[PDB]
RNA sequence: AGCCGGUAGCGGGCGUGGAUCCCUGGAUGUCCGAAUGGGGGAACCCGGCCGGCGGGAACGCCGGUCACCGCGCGCGCGGGGGGAACCUGGGGAACUGAAACAUCUCAGUACCCAGAGGAGAGGAAAGAGAAAUCGACUCCCUGAGUAGCGGCGAGCGAAAGGGGACCAGCCUAAACCGUCCGGCUUGUCCGGGCGGGGUCGUGGGGCCCUCGGACCGAAUCCCCAGCCUAGCCGAAGCUGUUGGGAAGCAGCGCCAGAGAGGGUGAAAGCCCCGUAGGCGAAAGGUGGGGGGAUAGGUGAGGGUACCCGAGUACCCCGUGGUUCGUGGAGCCAUGGGGGAAUCUGGGCGGACCACCGCCUAAGGCUAAGUACUCCGGGUGACCGAUAGCGCACCAGUAC
RNA sequence: GAAUGCCGGCAUGAGUAACGAUAAAGAGGGUGAGAAUCCCUCUCGCCGUAAGCCCAAGGGUUCCUACGCAAUGGUCGUCAGCGUAGGGUUAGGCGGGACCUAAGGUGAAGCCGAAAGGCGUAGCCGAAGGGCAGCCGGUUAAUAUUCCGGCCCUUCCCGCAG
RNA sequence: CUCUAAGCACAACCUGCGGGAACCCGUACCGCAAACCGACACAGGUGGGCGGGUGCAAGAGCACUCAGGCGCGCGGGAGAA
C-alpha cells in the first residue's frame, strides 16, 4: 500500500523531540521512503566537499538532514496550536485534514 | 508493426566506418534477424537512395561485470551498404 | 508528454480510419529513428523525448487494433 | 498372449505351489511347501476369420466365446455394410458386442 | 501529494485539470517447449496455399492457414502435456526378523506404470448373522490385541454389535406397443436404430377384466443474501529535569467497546502506524445460505404364466483376497474344461444333508460426512546465523 | 578433553625442500618512483621432417589500441594470455544449408507386448563419401579467395529472335 | 545424358542476344600448445598438408645451416662430503 504519513509539503510544523525541539518551520520536502521529511532552517550538518568545478574552493556545505515524521506536528492556522490530524467529509464529498483541537481545515 | 524504421537501428561511429563514407559506404546497426534484401529496401525508403550492395556480419556481445556480477552485452548485427555511384546519406555524412 | 496532451492524442485517433492510423504510426516511427540517430552521436540532451515517443506509437497500434476487433 | 477382443481376457499372475508330504485327511502329518514362484496364466487365444458383407475379418478370441463371433456375424445380418473396409466392419461389429 | 523499479549519478521530464501506486477486465505477447506445416544437435533451419509490401517476375519480408488420433455426422466437438502431497487401478523387491535358513516375516511396503480430482475410492443387499433382529456407502471412538491364523515358531490379526460425523437415492436391459431402415427363407418373419412402456423381494412388471384416477419434488436451471480479489473512519498530554537524544524521573491532567503490538535519538494508553468498534465494490470469482422454476414422481382387486441382465450361474482343475499358511475350508474374485433355468427360477446362513430363515447375481450413476498442503492467514513454555529449510545474503548459485 | 569425531581459526616441521628439462648468456643506450627480468641496438648460443608455416577439432574474445600495477605470473615487472575502456570478424564463386545417399536412426502400412513399450515396408533423417560456379595482387593497429584492382565464371527471372 | 506416359502442342523445351535477380549460418585469435585434454602458464596426449641446402651409397636417417622462431618467467657466488 501507501506509506500513511500525517505531514504534507508546505505545511508549517513544529519540532517537538530531539536537538531542535521548540522550533517551527516549514516542510520544505518528504521522504516516504524513508518515512522522513526535511525542515526549512533545522537540523544543518556540516558536510566536506572537495575541489571541483562549482566547488572551486572546496570546504564545507550546509545542508538540512531529514527528521523523522513522527518528531513533527503540524500547526493549526486558525487556533495556532499543534494538534493530531482528524478526517472531515465535505458537503461536496471531498475529505480534507482539521485539526483535532478547533475543527479549522489544514490545506 | 515492422516498418523500415525498426529495422535500421544506429549509425556505427568508428574510423573504419568512417573511411567507407568517401567511397560510398555506410555501416549500420540493423535489428538481429533482418536479411540484406530486408536491409536493402529500409535503406532505401529511410534516405532515399539506390542501394546495389549489402554486406552483413555478426557482432556478438562482450562479456562485462560490474563488482561481483557477470554477464554480456547484446549480440549485435551490423551492414554495410553501397549506394549507387554519386548518390549521398547526408545525415550520416557530415560528422 | 502532459496529462492533458495523451488525452488529445486518443480523441484525434479515434476519429482516424484505419487507413489514417497505419500512416500515423509510420510517420511517428520515422520519427523515432531521427531521435536514435541524434542520441547516438551525442546531440539529444532532452532524452526523455524517446520514451515520450514510444509510448505514442504504442497508444495509436492500441487504438488501431481496437478497430480492427470492432 | 493379448486380450480377447469380444470378452476382455487377458493374462493373470498366479502363484505356483510346490508341495511335498502326505496330506493329513490320508493319515500324514500334512503338507509343506517347498516353493511358491510367481507366474502367468494366459487366455485361449485362437484365431477366427469370418466373412461378412464380402469381406473377410480376422478376430484374436478366447476359445470360449469363439460361439460370440458367429453369433455377431448373424446380428449383422441386419446393418448396412455394403462397400466399406475390413477395418470398418470390424468396428461396427464391436459396437453390436 | 508526490513520482520516472532495486539505484545513486550524468542528462532530461511528469503531477490536485488527480500523477506514481493498488485492485478488476481488456490489448500486445519474438523464439523454444505437449509443440502440432516439414526437419532438427530445444530456443535453429526449410516449405505449400491465400492476401499485402519493395521498381517485385526472379529475391526478401509481413498477415492468415496447413500434425496426429477419437466421436458425431468435408465440417463440428474432444483428446495429447503439466501439478508439492493426497487417491484408485496394473505390476511389484531386498536388506531385515525368525539370534543360521527354505514355509513365514519385512509387505502388497519401496519403487515403476496408467488414470482421476479438488478430492479420489465406496455406495443403495443374490448384505449381515441368530436377534424371529438390522436395513446404501464413507470416516472417527469402541468392540480387541478379542475371535482366530501360525516351521501353532518368529510373529500376524478381523467382523458383527454399541457410541458419534454425515445423510439421498436414482437411471436403465428384458416382456409388450409404435415408427424408420436392411434382409430374402417376402411375412402374425428375422435383424439394427429411435420413441413409449418398466425397474422390484411384504416379489415386481407385461397383457386382459373390474372398481379407480390435486399432492410430493430435485443431484438440473434462474435470481438474490453472504463471501473473495483494492480500501476507509477511528478516543485522549502538556510543562520541567538529567542527558547527544526522553518516552526515563517529576508536577498537574485526560481517554478507554481502544492498556494487542511495532516505531520514534533510552523505557510513550493520550507523538506516529495501529488497536476496540464500525463502514466499503463499478468489475471479475464463488455462492454448500434463501427463494422460484422445471424435469421427474403418484391406487387396489381377479385371470394369464409373457418378462425379470449367458459361455453367466453351477461343477471340476490352477490361483488370489479375507484372521484363514490345505486345513473339516465355506464366502468373494477368475486363467482352463464342461455347462442351466426365469419365481414351481436362483444365491447365502463356514464341508455336506434335511428343516427353518435371509436375500434377489451375471448393466450404470450418485452429494455430504474423510485424505492432503504447492499457495494465503493466524498462532507458538519453536530456531536465532555451526541454530532454523540446502539457501536470512543475487542458492539449487559457485564449485 | 578425548569418538584416526565434525566445522573454523592458528601453530610445528622452517626461513628448511623447492622455484618444473644442463638450448646460455654478455654489454651499451632508453623508459621509469623503482629494472638481471620491459623496449632498442651489437655480440653469443639453440631448433630447423621443427622448437618453422598452413587446415580440422576443441577452446570462446584469449585478437588490436590506450590507460593501469591490488591480486594473478612459482623471483621481479614499468611487462602481460592479468584489470578497465574503446575498437575489431564484410562472400552468388571458400565451408555448411535451401542437393544426394552409407552404417545407423526414425518410421502413414503391418506385427508384437500387463502398462511403460519392442519391431518394421515405403518414405524421411543421417558425411570428413558423391554433386556444385575464383585466380593473382594491393590495402588496415586489428578482416580479406569476403573490401579494392585486374582478369574469369555460375544459376534463376523477363523480353526478342531462331 | 537418353526414352517415352499422363498431359500439352497460341503450350513446352533448347540455343543466341538485351535487361534484371542472387537468401541464411560460419569467418577475430590459439591451434604439437601459456589459449585444446591432463586441478597448474604441467618434460605427458592431440588427426591432415608444406617441410629448403650441403655432405655422408640412398633416405622424412645423421651433422651443420636457410626462411622463420627461440635461450624453456628466479638469480648471483663458491668449487667440501
Ligand atoms: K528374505
Ligand atoms: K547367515
Ligand atoms: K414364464
Ligand atoms: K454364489
Ligand atoms: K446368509
Ligand atoms: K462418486
Ligand atoms: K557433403
Ligand atoms: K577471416
Ligand atoms: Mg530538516
Ligand atoms: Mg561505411
Ligand atoms: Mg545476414
Ligand atoms: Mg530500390
Ligand atoms: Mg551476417
Ligand atoms: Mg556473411
Ligand atoms: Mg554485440
Ligand atoms: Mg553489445
Ligand atoms: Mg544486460
Ligand atoms: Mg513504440
Ligand atoms: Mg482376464
Ligand atoms: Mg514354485
Ligand atoms: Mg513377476
Ligand atoms: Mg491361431
Ligand atoms: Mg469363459
Ligand atoms: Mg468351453
Ligand atoms: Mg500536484
Ligand atoms: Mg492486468
Ligand atoms: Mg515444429
Ligand atoms: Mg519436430
Ligand atoms: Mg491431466
Ligand atoms: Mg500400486
Ligand atoms: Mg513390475
Ligand atoms: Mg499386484
Ligand atoms: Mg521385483
Ligand atoms: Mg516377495
Ligand atoms: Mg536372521
Ligand atoms: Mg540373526
Ligand atoms: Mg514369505
Ligand atoms: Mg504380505
Ligand atoms: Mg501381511
Ligand atoms: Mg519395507
Ligand atoms: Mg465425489
Ligand atoms: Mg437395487
Ligand atoms: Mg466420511
Ligand atoms: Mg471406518
Ligand atoms: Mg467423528
Ligand atoms: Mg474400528
Ligand atoms: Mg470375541
Ligand atoms: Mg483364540
Ligand atoms: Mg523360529
Ligand atoms: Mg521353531
Ligand atoms: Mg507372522
Ligand atoms: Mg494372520
Ligand atoms: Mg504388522
Ligand atoms: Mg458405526
Ligand atoms: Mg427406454
Ligand atoms: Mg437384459
Ligand atoms: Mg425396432
Ligand atoms: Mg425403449
Ligand atoms: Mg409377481
Ligand atoms: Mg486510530
Ligand atoms: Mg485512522
Ligand atoms: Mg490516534
Ligand atoms: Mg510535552
Ligand atoms: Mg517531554
Ligand atoms: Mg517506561
Ligand atoms: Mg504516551
Ligand atoms: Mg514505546
Ligand atoms: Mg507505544
Ligand atoms: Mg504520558
Ligand atoms: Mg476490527
Ligand atoms: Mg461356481
Ligand atoms: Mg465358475
Ligand atoms: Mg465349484
Ligand atoms: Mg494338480
Ligand atoms: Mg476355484
Ligand atoms: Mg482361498
Ligand atoms: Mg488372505
Ligand atoms: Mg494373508
Ligand atoms: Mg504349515
Ligand atoms: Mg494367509
Ligand atoms: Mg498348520
Ligand atoms: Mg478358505
Ligand atoms: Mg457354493
Ligand atoms: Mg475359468
Ligand atoms: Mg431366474
Ligand atoms: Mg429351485
Ligand atoms: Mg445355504
Ligand atoms: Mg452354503
Ligand atoms: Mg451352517
Ligand atoms: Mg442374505
Ligand atoms: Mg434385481
Ligand atoms: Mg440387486
Ligand atoms: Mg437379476
Ligand atoms: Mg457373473
Ligand atoms: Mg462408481
Ligand atoms: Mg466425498
Ligand atoms: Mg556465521
Ligand atoms: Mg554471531
Ligand atoms: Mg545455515
Ligand atoms: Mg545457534
Ligand atoms: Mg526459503
Ligand atoms: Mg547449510
Ligand atoms: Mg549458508
Ligand atoms: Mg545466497
Ligand atoms: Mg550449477
Ligand atoms: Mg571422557
Ligand atoms: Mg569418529
Ligand atoms: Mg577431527
Ligand atoms: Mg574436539
Ligand atoms: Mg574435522
Ligand atoms: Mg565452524
Ligand atoms: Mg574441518
Ligand atoms: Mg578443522
Ligand atoms: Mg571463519
Ligand atoms: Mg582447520
Ligand atoms: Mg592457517
Ligand atoms: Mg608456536
Ligand atoms: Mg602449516
Ligand atoms: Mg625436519
Ligand atoms: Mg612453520
Ligand atoms: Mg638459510
Ligand atoms: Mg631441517
Ligand atoms: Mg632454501
Ligand atoms: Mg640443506
Ligand atoms: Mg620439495
Ligand atoms: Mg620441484
Ligand atoms: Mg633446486
Ligand atoms: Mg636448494
Ligand atoms: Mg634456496
Ligand atoms: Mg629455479
Ligand atoms: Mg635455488
Ligand atoms: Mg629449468
Ligand atoms: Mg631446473
Ligand atoms: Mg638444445
Ligand atoms: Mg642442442
Ligand atoms: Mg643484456
Ligand atoms: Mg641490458
Ligand atoms: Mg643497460
Ligand atoms: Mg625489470
Ligand atoms: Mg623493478
Ligand atoms: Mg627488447
Ligand atoms: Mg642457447
Ligand atoms: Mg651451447
Ligand atoms: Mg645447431
Ligand atoms: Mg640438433
Ligand atoms: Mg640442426
Ligand atoms: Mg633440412
Ligand atoms: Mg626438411
Ligand atoms: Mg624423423
Ligand atoms: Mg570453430
Ligand atoms: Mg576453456
Ligand atoms: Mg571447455
Ligand atoms: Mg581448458
Ligand atoms: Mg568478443
Ligand atoms: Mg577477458
Ligand atoms: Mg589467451
Ligand atoms: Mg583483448
Ligand atoms: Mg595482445
Ligand atoms: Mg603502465
Ligand atoms: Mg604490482
Ligand atoms: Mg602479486
Ligand atoms: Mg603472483
Ligand atoms: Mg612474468
Ligand atoms: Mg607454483
Ligand atoms: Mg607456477
Ligand atoms: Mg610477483
Ligand atoms: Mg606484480
Ligand atoms: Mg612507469
Ligand atoms: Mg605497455
Ligand atoms: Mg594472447
Ligand atoms: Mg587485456
Ligand atoms: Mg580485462
Ligand atoms: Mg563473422
Ligand atoms: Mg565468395
Ligand atoms: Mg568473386
Ligand atoms: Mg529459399
Ligand atoms: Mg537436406
Ligand atoms: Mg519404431
Ligand atoms: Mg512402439
Ligand atoms: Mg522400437
Ligand atoms: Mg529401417
Ligand atoms: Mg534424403
Ligand atoms: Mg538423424
Ligand atoms: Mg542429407
Ligand atoms: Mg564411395
Ligand atoms: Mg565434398
Ligand atoms: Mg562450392
Ligand atoms: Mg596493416
Ligand atoms: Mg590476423
Ligand atoms: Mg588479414
Ligand atoms: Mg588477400
Ligand atoms: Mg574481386
Ligand atoms: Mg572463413
Ligand atoms: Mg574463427
Ligand atoms: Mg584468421
Ligand atoms: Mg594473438
Ligand atoms: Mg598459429
Ligand atoms: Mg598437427
Ligand atoms: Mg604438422
Ligand atoms: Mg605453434
Ligand atoms: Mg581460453
Ligand atoms: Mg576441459
Ligand atoms: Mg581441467
Ligand atoms: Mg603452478
Ligand atoms: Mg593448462
Ligand atoms: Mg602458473
Ligand atoms: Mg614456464
Ligand atoms: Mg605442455
Ligand atoms: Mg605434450
Ligand atoms: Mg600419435
Ligand atoms: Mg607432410
Ligand atoms: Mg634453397
Ligand atoms: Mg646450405
Ligand atoms: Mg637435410
Ligand atoms: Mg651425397
Ligand atoms: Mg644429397
Ligand atoms: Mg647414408
Ligand atoms: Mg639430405
Ligand atoms: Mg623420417
Ligand atoms: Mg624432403
Ligand atoms: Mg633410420
Ligand atoms: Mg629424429
Ligand atoms: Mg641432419
Ligand atoms: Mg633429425
Ligand atoms: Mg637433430
Ligand atoms: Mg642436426
Ligand atoms: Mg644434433
Ligand atoms: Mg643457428
Ligand atoms: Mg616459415
Ligand atoms: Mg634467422
Ligand atoms: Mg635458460
Ligand atoms: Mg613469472
Ligand atoms: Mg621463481
Ligand atoms: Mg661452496
Ligand atoms: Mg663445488
Ligand atoms: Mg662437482
Ligand atoms: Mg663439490
Ligand atoms: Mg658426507
Ligand atoms: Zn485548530
Amino acid at each position: 500500500m501507501r506509506v500513511k504519513m500525517h505531514v504534507k509539503k508546505g505545511d508549517t510544523v513544529l519540532v517537538a523531540s530531539g536537538k531542535y525541539k521548540g522550533r517551527v518551520g516549514k516542510v520544505k520536502e518528504v521522504l516516504p521512503k524513508k518515512y522522513a521529511v526535511i525542515v526549512e532552517g533545522v537540523n544543518i550538518v556540516k558536510k566536506a566537499v572537495r575541489v571541483s568545478p562549482k566547488y572551486p574552493q572546496g570546504g564545507f556545505i550546509e545542508k538540512e538532514a531529514p527528521l523523522h515524521a513522527s518528531k513533527v506536528r503540524p500547526i493549526c492556522p486558525a487556533c495556532g496550536k499543534p494538534t493530531r490530524v482528524r478526517k472531515k467529509f465535505l458537503e461536496n464529498g471531498k475529505k480534507i485534514r482539521v485539526c483535532a483541537k478547533c475543527g479549522g481545515a489544514l490545506d | 508493426m515492422k516498418t523500415a524504421y525498426d529495422v535500421i537501428l544506429a549509425p556505427v561511429l568508428s574510423e573504419k566506418a568512417y573511411a567507407g563514407f568517401a567511397e560510398g559506404k555506410y555501416t549500420f546497426w540493423v535489428h538481429p534477424k533482418a536479411t540484406k534484401t530486408e536491409i536493402k529496401n529500409a535503406v532505401e525508403t529511410a534516405f532515399k537512395v539506390k542501394v546495389v550492395k549489402v554486406n552483413t556480419l555478426h557482432v556478438r556481445g562482450k562479456k562485462k561485470r560490474l563488482g561481483r556480477y557477470l554477464g554480456k552485452r547484446p549480440d549485435r548485427k551490423k551492414a554495410i551498404v553501397q549506394v549507387a555511384p554519386g548518390q549521398k546519406i547526408e545525415a550520416l555524412e557530415g560528422l | 508528454m502532459k496529462l492533458s496532451e495523451v488525452r488529445k492524442q486518443l480523441e484525434e485517433a479515434r476519429k482516424l480510419s484505419p487507413v489514417e492510423l497505419e500512416k500515423l504510426v509510420r510517420e511517428k516511427k520515422r520519427e523515432l529513428m531521427e531521435l536514435r540517430f541524434q542520441a547516438s552521436i551525442g546531440q539529444l540532451s532532452q532524452n526523455h523525448k524517446i520514451r515520450d515517443l514510444k509510448r505514442q506509437i504504442a497508444r495509436l497500434l492500441t487504438v488501431l487494433n481496437e478497430k480492427r476487433r470492432q | 498372449s493379448k486380450v480377447c477382443e469380444i470378452s476382455g481376457k487377458r493374462p493373470i499372475v498366479a502363484n505356483s505351489i510346490q508341495r511335498r508330504g502326505k496330506a493329513k485327511r490320508e493319515g500324514g502329518v500334512g503338507k509343506k511347501t517347498t516353493g511358491i514362484s510367481k507366474r502367468r496364466q494366459y487366455p485361449n487365444l485362437q484365431k477366427v476369420r469370418v466373412r461378412v458383407a464380402g469381406q473377410e475379418i480376422t478376430f484374436r478370441v478366447a476359445a470360449s466365446h469363439i460361439p460370440k463371433v458367429y453369433e455377431l456375424v448373424e446380428r449383422a445380418k441386419g446393418l448396412k455394410l455394403e462397400g466399406l473396409s475390413p477395418k470398418e466392419i470390424k468396428k461396427e461389429l464391436l459396437k453390436l458386442l
